[PDB]
């Protein structure tokens, strides 16, 4: 359904927006591991968490 | 602290609720104007000597 796709997708951002202002929650490490292919650090996190 | 990220991301979706909305209905309203005289168009025609 539209409203699920439409709710889990703002979700998403607002979890991925949060979690990487001040410190970072997730480590330099594990950043790299998902950066290995070009895309940014941010949008590996974003892929992995779903 | 990372408990408090964690704790803080749920509590940002928890928030991502709405309440309502707000708006105005007024589709079909017209301003209303006001006429002052009642358009008469009666004229009197009389002769000069009033036969």
């Amino acid at each position: 359904t539209s409203g699920s796709i439409i709710n889990h997708a703002n979700n998403l951002n607002k979890v991925i927006n949060h979690v990487f202002a001040d410190k970072p929650l997730i480590s330099e490490t594990m950043l790299k591991i998902l950066t290995i292919d070009g895309t940014t650090g941010k949008d590996g996190y974003r892929n992995w968490l779903d | 602290e990372d408990m408090a990220k964690i704790y803080g991301a749920v509590a940002a979706v928890s928030k991502n609720v709405n309440s309502s909305v707000t708006y105005e209905v007024k589709r079909g309203t017209h301003e209303l104007i006001k006429v002052p005289t009642i358009p008469h168009n009666l004229v009197l025609i009389q002769s000069d000597n009033g036969k």
